[PDB]
């Protein structure tokens, strides 16, 4: 049961009580990815970035679509980006609704799950109305957003947001100062060291531990610069101060979704230059030039110049890489993805030696380890 | 009634934000036909490819490779710290 | 050009010329090439000798911190005559920059572990032994991660035909779940996308 | 340093199975599909193996 | 060729090595053969070990003979422990797979052009 | 101050002379390296200019600016290790010229 | 040999056929030289293609469209 | 900027420390929420009573496939071999061969319904606008010998409802 | 169809008997609805 929506088999040699040893076996979900993305073109191979993790959807692909526009020397048009903040910062309300709960289903409670997922539904519509599908939805592209959003959603985002800070106040009176929970987590799995850096951890289990750095305001993304927010920080390096980021980090988002509904300027959506964007269905269907760039654009891909990149983002649980070589022609060469799960679980064996076994179930939950991602 | 404020005896009171939205205050359908504009240098008589040019940009500029009052130049200036950001920062 | 074309920024490209000028200055026993990626990133071509050495200089200093190791990886190139490649990737928390360190190799020549320098190359080195076959000596542990217990081929290199050599299927003639050679139900069609005319003049290969 | 020069013609064994000695690879310059005049599909010496039976399912 | 060798130096310490871990295999085949509750004639388990070590015989070089070892040195980790469940082991001895002809005229009636 | 800030550290204790031990300790040891390789020409040049700022002003707070470290207690651990390289730096020998240029066509990217 | 698979399974097959369902159309006429074939309604249908009917009696229905067309 | 959370100190005075010793020992907290915030059961349940009632969707939904035909039918597909070549999963399989009159059409068209990953890449590459993901989740048969489709399974499955399909596109086609 | 006093349980349906070569009643699946109401009962429009 304690698989955390994933599959792992870990083996410990405990000393009579204390664990003092752990050495997990990952590699149950491997599936053979990066050997199969040398064989697909650029726009054809997009989803296999969406299907990597199960929870954050538009926050992936925001980290691929930003690792391609570079090699192309092209930026989206202004109404592109100000979408990618509204969905980009709405799925930080997903992994923070999950990692406070389906973590705390291990601690044994019931309602903080059956109480929330009433709501995590009211969001899944907003993936379905905008484009198609229940979870994995392929929307972002190399050219900015796919197609415009209907007449609506801005009375279904606003009406939904002003209701929400209450539900996050039913996960507080139900958790923070409830003792039997405070005692299940304090001073548990403390890594305060400069090994907590030396391992190269990403965001939280950093920012909740002191050392202070974030990739949203030290680097711009896509206009992220023009909205104001404050990055919560923790006191002592234990778990219950890596929880308390993930409440005060759900009460920052509703600032931005509220700050980002006021600014969205009218404008096109796709990149304009049309060699990298398909045309509409009014244009490809009458004039001439609008096939030969719609009919060579759906067999081979773009032509994206050679030379290597790297890039990074802040995904709800930590960074996300793409190290994208490209050989100078249509199909890629290594596309090497890194997500946490080579750090946040590199550091279990270290972190937990000297506490019981019935802690090690509640240590994992704070890293937010979610697998098939360790397809890294 | 006797069950209305016994829902209001706990969790403060709400009666406005309520879980099921099931009642009214929603969006109806897509009634109107929309029209999506095409702005960004879509016109004629001027827009000319080879000024818009998204791609065709050079190879990575080299630096001295095989075959001086340096201040110990760092890659960039060091970071200045953050504020404490009045919100209720404690 | 402005509206759809990514606006550049010069300042970032002046300094990472300098700060990388002189790490070919103070460790010339090792570093054999350096350059500046047009997007403001650096690539330091380093002989395979210095690996533990160079990082250790990058490990601490007051002019270059580079404490955070982010991404170790590899690339495997035939017709490079020394097959594989490493690429280390390191973030220096104070100075806000990325500087990547490229070191070549072969299969037979060992490379030496980085593990005492950073403790986060513990896993990333166990993996590569599985995939490409590079053998890292003096590594506190060397084992099999990401792969099953049967793969004797080291897949991600360029000689492994995509579908591996043994499909699996269970039969009730005894108990077990046993392994019979791979027999597909569809060819895996091979399309052919590579179009002529050389659309890129700048990258034009030498005239020859 | 243990430089230890020697000469043994490099070969490697055991990773594939019987496909070592059964087959014959081939090294050839692609010929330019002639329905079009683009000369850029040349210039790299690839290799590709023998073809064995495809049947019907 | 100038590159540092791995463990051995030339062929002797090397061919002391292959002699060595043989016994770790030869001394432990059978403790497993009761442990997995797999049933075979324990002498089979001593034929295969000696069937494999005689296989790669033509190796002319150090750093090859050290390379193979680093594989062989591993397996004794998994097998002497239980990281396999019966079905990563028995795959060595292929029970189900119908025989290959390997002769001539037996081919010519079945299969095209091997 | 009672909070070390970035956690994992602890404030003990002496400022203004705790650095001065180490820079001085750096400067003396550092001189034993031959003088050709610029390593001394840099590794020292940052320390002296650093030390000029150290001597002298209160409070420790205004020692922070113009010397960009983290908090002072951390700047020690910045100055702590820069030694632990130097006293290796003579073990292996960077200054010596370059060895084994790669086989003359290797780094050329589009194959 | 093959035919024993759909035994009792009733074998879905296509009641109508378009192999020719076309010829029942009142093949149109214009009184002009070249025409616009955009079919099935504006912006749902084949891309606009102009065909010449000058033969004697024939037309040409563009081959996307199929619908028998002439003067 | 910043914030600091879980940085506070107890007050340490006898007006307070009763308030924390009227808590441990009398349970004045821990009955605050789960004596209450649990009940709070008196809200109307939220359930879509399934075999009858059903939930929302949108005109852009994805699902079971179809092949339309114009008014009097042409089998709108021209076999231009595209919806085949953008397919990530490579489900599609197409074999044309010139039909008797000389207008081209298909013979074999097979969407495997296990491999198809539900992109929305085969709805968006067809220039003559044939192949269309239906909005019907009718599925789930009991034999994998089945879900593979032929041509002449599709057309019906796409002529069973064209009153569903032909009225969605004319909501949605004005956006793209 | 309810009075527009609910959302998502406001629109509902009733099955009766033996549509097409069918078992009588207590067999009800939900693929039976006429291929029109998919534009109504599902709240697509
Ligand atoms: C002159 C006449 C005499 C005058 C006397 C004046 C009054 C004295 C009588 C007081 C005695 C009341 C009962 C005894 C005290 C309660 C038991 C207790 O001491 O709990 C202490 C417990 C320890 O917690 P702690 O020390 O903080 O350590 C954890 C730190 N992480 O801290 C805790 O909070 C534990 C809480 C209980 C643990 C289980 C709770 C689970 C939920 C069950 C609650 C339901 C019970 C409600 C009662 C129903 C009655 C019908
Ligand atoms: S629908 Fe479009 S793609 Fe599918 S076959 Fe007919 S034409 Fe080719
Ligand atoms: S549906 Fe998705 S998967 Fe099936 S063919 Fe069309 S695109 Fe390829
Ligand atoms: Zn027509």
């Amino acid at each position: 049961h304690p698989a955390a929506h994933g599959v792992l088999r870990l083996v410990m040699e405990l000393s009579g009580e204390m664990v003092r040893k752990c050495d997990p076996h990952i590699g149950l979900l491997h599936r053979g990815t990066e050997k199969l993305i040398e064989y697909k073109t650029y726009l054809q191979a997009l989803p296999y970035f969406d299907r990597l993790d199960y929870v954050s959807m538009m926050c992936n692909e925001q980290a691929y679509s930003l690792a391609v526009e570079k090699l192309l020397n092209i930026q989206p048009p202004p109404r592109a980006q100000w979408i990618r903040v509204l969905f980009g910062e709405i799925t930080r309300l997903l992994n923070h609704i999950m990692a406070v709960t389906t973590h705390a289903l291990d601690i044994g409670a019931m309602t903080p799950f059956f109480w929330m997922f009433e709501e995590r539904e009211k969001m899944f519509e907003f993936y379905e109305r905008v484009s198609g599908a229940r979870m994995h939805a392929a929307y972002v592209r190399p050219g900015g957003v796919h197609q415009d959003l209907p007449l609506g959603l801005m009375d279904d985002i606003y009406e939904f947001s002003k209701n929400f800070s209450l539900r996050i106040d039913e996960l507080e009176e139900m958790l923070t100062n409830n003792r039997i929970w405070r005692n299940r987590t304090v001073d548990i799995g403390i890594v305060t060291a400069e090994d907590a850096l030396n391992y190269g951890f990403s965001g939280v289990m950093l920012r909740g531990s002191g050392i202070q750095w974030d990739l949203r305001k030290t680097q711009p993304y896509d206009v992220y610069d023009q909205v104001e927010f404050d990055v919560p920080i923790g006191s002592r390096g234990d778990c219950y101060d890596r929880y308390l980021c993930r409440v005060e980090e759900m009460r920052q988002s509703i600032r931005i979704i509220s700050q980002c509904l006021n600014k969205m300027p009218p404008g096109e959506i796709k990149v304009d230059d049309a060699k990298v964007s398909p045309p509409k269905r009014a244009e490809m269907k009458t004039s001439m030039e609008s096939l030969i760039h719609h009919f060579k654009l759906y067999t081979e891909g773009y032509q994206v110049p050679p030379g290597a990149t790297y890039t990074a983002i802040e995904a709800p649980k930590g960074e996300f890489g793409v190290y994208l070589v490209s050989d100078g022609s249509s199909r890629p060469y290594r596309c090497k993805i890194k997500a946490p799960g080579f750090a946040h679980l590199a550091g279990l064996d270290k972190m937990s030696k000297g506490h019981m076994l019935a802690d090690v179930v509640a240590i994992i939950g704070t890293q937010d380890i979610v697998f098939g991602e360790v397809d890294r | 009634r006797f069950i209305q404020w016994l829902r209001n005896w706990a969790s403060g009171r709400d009666l406005q934000a309520k879980l099921q939205l099931r009642y009214q205050e929603i969006s109806k359908r897509t009634q109107p036909p929309p029209k999506l504009p095409v702005g960004p240098s879509h016109k004629l008589s001027n827009n000319y490819y080879c000024t818009r040019d998204g791609r065709r940009e050079a190879m990575p500029p080299s630096i001295v490779m095989s075959s001086s009052e340096k201040k110990a130049v760092s890659p960039a200036p060091p970071i200045k710290r953050w504020e404490l950001s009045q919100d209720e920062p404690y | 050009t402005r509206p759809t074309v990514r606006p550049r920024n010069d300042v970032a490209h002046k300094q990472l010329s300098a700060f990388g000028e002189y790490v070919a200055e103070i460790l010339p026993k090792y570093v054999q090439q350096v350059q500046v990626s047009c997007f403001n990133e650096l690539e330091i071509c380093i002989h395979p000798d210095g690996v533990i050495p160079v990082l250790t200089f990058l490990r601490d200093h007051s002019n270059a911190q580079f404490k955070s190791l982010a991404d170790l990886t590899a690339v495997d190139i035939p017709t490079r005559q020394n097959r594989f490649e490493i690429v280390y990737n390191l973030l220096s928390l104070r100075f806000n920059s990325r500087i990547r360190v490229k070191t070549y190799t072969d299969e037979l020549t060992p490379i030496e572990s980085s593990v005492p320098v950073y403790k986060a190359a513990n896993w990333y080195e166990r993996e590569i032994w599985d995939m490409f076959g590079v053998f890292f000596a003096n590594h506190p542990d060397l084992r099999r991660i990401l792969t099953d217990y049967g793969f004797e081929g080291h897949p991600f290199r360029k000689d492994f035909p995509l579908s591996g050599y043994v499909e699996l299927r269970y039969d009730d003639e005894v108990k077990r779940v046993v392994a019979e050679p791979v027999e597909l139900a569809q060819e895996f069609r091979k399309f052919d996308l590579n179009s002529p005319w050389e659309a890129f003049p700048a990258y034009r290969q030498p005239p020859e | 340093i243990t430089v230890d020069e020697k000469l043994d013609i490099t070969t490697i064994t055991g990773v594939p199975e019987e496909h070592i000695k059964t087959r014959k690879a081939r090294i050839f310059v692609p010929a330019r599909n002639n329905m079009q005049s683009g000369v850029n599909n040349t210039k790299k010496w690839k290799m590709e193996f023998d073809t064995r039976e495809r049947w019907e399912n | 060729t100038s590159v540092k060798p791995i463990f051995s130096r030339d062929m002797n310490e090397a061919k002391r090595r292959v002699r060595e871990l043989y016994r770790a295999w030869y001394r432990e085949v059978p403790n497993t053969v009761h442990l997995f509750q797999l049933d075979i004639s324990v002498k089979q388990g001593r034929d295969k070990v000696r069937e494999m070590f005689k296989k790669n015989a033509h190796i002319t070089d150090p750093r090859v003979v050290d390379l193979l070892v680093i594989k062989g040195k591993m397996e004794l980790e998994e097998t002497i422990k239980v990281w396999k469940q019966r079905t990563h082991v028995m795959r060595f001895f292929h029970e189900t797979e119908a025989p290959r002809p390997k002769d001539f005229l037996s081919k010519f009636y079945v299969g095209h052009d091997p | 101050k009672k909070t070390t800030g970035l956690v994992g550290l602890a404030v003990c204790e002496t400022p203004h002379e705790r650095l001065k031990i180490l820079y001085t300790k750096i400067l003396d040891v550092l001189g034993h390296i031959p003088k050709n390789a610029a390593y001394r020409k840099y590794t020292e040049q940052i320390t002296n200019e650093k030390l000029s700022m150290v001597k002298a002003e209160p409070d420790v707070k205004k020692l922070e600016e113009r010397l960009q470290g983290g908090q002072i207690e951390e700047v020690i651990l910045q100055a702590e290790n820069e030694l632990s390289l130097a006293r290796k730096m003579i073990q292996w020998k960077p200054w010596e010229p370059l060895v084994e240029e790669p086989p003359a066509s290797q780094w050329k990217w589009p194959i | 040999y093959r035919k024993v698979r759909f035994v009792g399974r009733q074998k879905e097959v296509n009641e109508n056929f378009a192999i020719d369902l076309i010829a029942e159309q009142p093949v149109s006429q214009v009184g002009s030289r070249v025409i616009s074939c955009d079919g099935g309604g504006g912006a749902l249908g084949h891309p606009r293609v102009y065909i010449n009917l000058d033969k004697e009696t024939k037309t040409g229905t563009c081959g996307y469209c199929g619908l028998q067309f002439r003067q | 900027t910043y914030k600091y959370v879980n940085l506070r100190e107890p007050s340490m005075d006898m007006k307070s420390v009763t308030d924390r010793a009227a808590q441990t020992l009398l349970w004045t907290e821990l009955i605050r929420g789960l004596g209450m915030t649990l009940s709070y059961l008196f809200r109307e349940p939220a359930t879509i009573n399934y075999p009858f009632e059903k939930g929302p969707l949108s005109p852009r939904f994805r699902g079971e496939h179809a092949l339309r035909r114009y008014p009097s039918g042409e089998e709108r597909c021209i076999a231009c071999k595209l919806c085949e070549a953008v397919c990530p999963a490579q489900a599609i399989t197409i074999e044309a061969e010139p039909r008797a009159d000389g207008s081209r059409r298909t013979t074999r068209y097979d969407i495997d319904m296990t491999k198809c990953i539900y992109c929305g890449f085969c709805q968006e590459a067809c220039p003559v606008d044939a192949i269309v993901e239906g909005p019907n989740f009718e599925f789930s048969t009991e034999t994998h010998e089945e879900l593979l489709y032929n041509k002449e399974k599709l057309l019906n499955n796409g002529d069973k409802w064209e009153a569903e399909i032909a009225a969605n596109i004319q909501a949605d086609y004005l956006y793209r | 169809e309810d009075n527009k006093q609910f959302f998502g349980r406001h629109r509902w349906v009733i099955y009766t008997t033996e549509m097409n070569g069918k078992n009588t009643f207590w067999d009800v699946d939900g693929s039976m609805v006429p291929p029109e109401w998919h534009r109504w009962l599902h709240c697509m429009t």
